[PDB]
């Protein structure tokens, strides 16, 4: 009874947070957009044209890699 | 017995305290923190420059013992030194959410931290959300954020943009904030902060065995590689559940894997007061992430 209210409670935050995030990323991306054609392109810094390439998205990737392989991979950079 | 003159300097005011000589670290800290009533002090330190280095006052050791210049008033900066994983689960205090939000919005506008220009105006709105309270046409009209520094300069002059068309990006989004209370507009702020690349990232340049210049970042989450021309996407991470033990002598650290028979990672670097900053920041970071996976209390560093 209680336990599948909570379970409810729980649903709502979540939708909540993904309405939000949505709405959030969505006006990002308009802004960026909207301003676009007002950028100077020649004063675009590498970290910028770098980033047009989340942060917790890319970590879990590269957890993933065994410790012995990443060790082998740092000593050959 | 006798005491000496200390400045403190906080994201948000200056003030002195008499420090007597024979405190250690932890004695000035409680002092401090205790005067901001601040209890999670877990996070915070008080950082000292010396030569070409910043410095973590250590708990345990005599404040005149550090290689801080003693000439007075002897000066510190009370800042965050730790950041959470997760700033809405952890910032209990709205004194610490405070501090946070200032010391962040300050390393955004400083451009410590990597920012894209649509989030800086995302940004701009909470903060302003957080400082006027709720949009009002009748009060905040045409320029009334004329003397803010809102955005990055790297965002402004990346744009053909006027400071009133910047004004009417911020004010846009300000109005949607309405009924968001202040520390609400903190909060929210550090949420997207928190989410950027560089956020709570400690980086330090290192070489491997080859001598190949690289970074070093040390965050809440691990140990990451970066190509130097890359400080936004590590090349590895070494989190700091695989690790074992952090360990360190003559210019070389020593990272150790849970697993005894699987081999160690090594860096090195040569400028002595850096390695104290790294090594600090990796045993700290490490403890508290600890204590994260373990659901215990956290605890203050040193």
């Amino acid at each position: 009874t209680d336990m599948k209210r909570l379970d409810m409670e729980i649903e709502k935050e979540k939708v909540e947070y993904m309405e939000k995030s949505k709405h959030l990323q969505e006006q990002l991306n308009e802004l960026k957009t909207e301003i676009e054609a007002l950028k100077l392109k020649e004063r675009e810094t590498a970290l910028d044209i770098l980033h047009n390439e989340s942060k917790h998205n890319t970590i879990k990737k590269l957890t993933l890699q065994s410790w012995k392989s990443r060790v082998a991979f740092f000593e050959e950079l | 017995p006798k005491t000496f003159t200390v400045r403190i300097v906080t994201m948000d005011a200056e003030m002195e305290f008499n420090c007597e000589m024979k405190w250690k670290g932890k004695d000035l800290f409680d002092l401090v923190c205790r005067t901001l009533g601040l209890r999670e002090t877990w996070f915070f330190g008080l950082q000292y420059t010396i030569k070409d280095t910043v410095a973590w006052l250590k708990m345990d050791k005599k404040v005149l013992d550090h290689d801080v210049s003693k000439e007075e008033p002897v000066t510190f900066h009370f800042l965050a030194k730790f950041y959470p994983e997760n700033a809405e689960e952890e910032l209990v205090q709205e004194i610490t959410q405070h501090l946070f939000f200032l010391q962040v919005k300050k390393q955004i506008l400083d451009e410590k931290i990597y920012c894209p220009p649509e989030a800086s105006v995302l940004l701009a709105s909470y903060a302003v959300q957080a400082k006027y309270g709720d949009y009002d046409p009748s009060v905040h009209k045409r320029g009334f954020l004329a003397q803010e520094e809102l955005l990055p300069k790297r965002v402004i002059n990346l744009y053909q943009m006027t400071p009133e068309m910047w004004e009417e990006r911020i004010t846009a989004w300000y109005a949607e904030h309405r009924g968001r209370a202040r520390d609400e507009a903190e909060m929210e702020y550090l949420k997207i902060a928190q989410d950027l690349e560089m956020y709570g990232v400690n980086y330090f340049a290192i070489r491997n065995k080859k001598g190949t210049e690289l970074l070093l970042g040390v965050d809440a989450l691990g140990l990451h590689i970066y190509d130097p021309e890359n400080r936004l996407t590590p090349k590895i991470s070494f989190p700091w559940n695989e690790i074992r033990n952090i360990s360190y002598s003559d210019k070389e650290f020593t990272i150790k894997p849970l697993d005894k028979k699987i081999d160690v990672f090594k860096f090195n670097s040569s400028k002595l007061r850096v390695n104290k900053l790294i090594l600090q920041l990796c045993i700290g970071n490490h403890d508290l992430f600890m204590r994260r996976r373990k659901a215990d209390s956290l605890e203050v560093q040193q």
